[PDB]
């Protein structure tokens, strides 16, 4: 970790963004008409979702608060600053809502009781790999509807969300190589 | 252009083959989070 | 389009110049009761600096919003946000904590006025003067540019007429007043260049 | 050489004249308080269309 960090707590921040957003679009569907299995596992899926934006945001706290111990400057950017700062912001907010969704699904659990608690899964990354898909397949066909920079920023983010998958500091073989080929496509096209 | 969308539509699904504990690791941090924050802006000041 | 995100940056280098001083203020208040009067004024004109410029970033980028989004500008704007609304929470704090006091403590006619401009001036020419001793002592050159940048950001914010009105003197008409005569802006555009200068000097050294 | 002179320069400042009490309105915190408070919502509802786009 070299005299500036900038430039890796700023790609930390774009996935812990991308994580974040996708968690909020489920959080704000959350908040009359919606049937119990279905309200549960939207607060699942937005809980991991947090989980995983909060995993993304402490890794930057922590290559930040390394950097700021090991280098002997103490010279900090702006821009870091401001940074650091939203990054605590949204820690704070990822970690309420988190605490909020753990808790109303534990109110929903005591409504029921199970004699399959031999059971599903709801696996993080297949969310983010779908959601990444169903992102860049708006966008091809927006495209094709006429709306060229919300194609660019669309197109953006699905890499970020992939990239976020092969990541070995924030956690299939034939997986990662079917990911690993899959930036390409969407890098193309963008 | 068609081709992207073929390939997008034709995707294939992932195989895959602790929540309570790590909301309190993260609340744990929270007073390291603003500590160093904040020693990240006192650094920004000459005195 | 794509440049409106470094006006944005631009104002956000301003609005953390000036939160980073509020907050100076603000944390020597967390105890006599003239200083800490004087102390609580200070931070909360700071804060009230601080919330025009956040104010003017959001006004900027929803003008352009509507009229003509990149990940950085998200996230800026997000932050603005957040200390947009921090600030306003500890300004009210302190508009409360002021009356108290007022009411509490007995000379208020007397007291001199306090002045956000001058604040920003003396703390500005204080960083660079600072600065300059570093620099001569052999001291850190990178800590020398952020300081004379930082005062160079705290001038400019009087020096910009979308932003060197000053919140107290309301118009009646919902415009803030200007408070500085026309010898303050000379005096503090010519301070202006000779920092900038300096800073420009400092970095052929570095280079 | 330049150092010197641009420390003397600063330690040599004049505080400023400003406007006499009398060319200005009085003073109010109050009323910057109230409208910087009503520009919340317009805040936030940026915000979101940013995200959402």
């Amino acid at each position: 970790s070299d005299s500036n960090i900038t430039p890796f707590v700023e790609s930390l921040s774009a996935k812990a963004f991308v994580m974040y957003s996708f968690a909020e679009m489920k959080f704000s569907q959350i908040l009359n008409l919606i049937p119990a299995p279905e309200l549960k596992k939207l607060c699942m899926e937005s809980l991991l979702l947090y989980l995983k934006s909060l995993t993304i945001l402490a890794s930057s706290m922590k290559l930040t608060s390394k950097w700021w111990y090991e280098n002997e400057s103490k010279n900090c950017t702006l821009k870091l600053n401001i940074l650091v700062q939203w990054i605590r912001d949204r820690f704070n907010e990822c970690l309420d809502k988190a605490e909020f969704l753990r808790l109303k699904l534990h109110t929903l659990n005591q409504s029921e009781d199970p004699q399959v608690l031999d059971d599903p899964t709801i696996f993080v990354e297949k969310l983010i790999y779908d959601r990444a898909l169903d992102i860049s397949r708006n966008a091809a066909r927006l495209e094709m509807e006429g709306n060229y920079n919300t194609c660019e920023l669309a197109y953006a983010t699905s890499l970020w969300m992939l990239e976020i998958l092969l990541d070995e500091h924030l956690s299939d073989e034939s997986d990662k190589e079917m990911i690993r080929k899959y930036v390409s496509s969407i890098a193309n096209r963008l | 252009l068609l081709e992207f969308v073929k390939l997008l539509e034709d995707k294939k699904e992932l195989n895959m083959k602790d929540i309570s504990s790590s909301l309190i690791k993260f609340q744990s941090m929270k007073p390291n989070n603003d500590t160093l924050s904040d020693n990240l802006s006192m650094s920004m000041s000459i005195d």
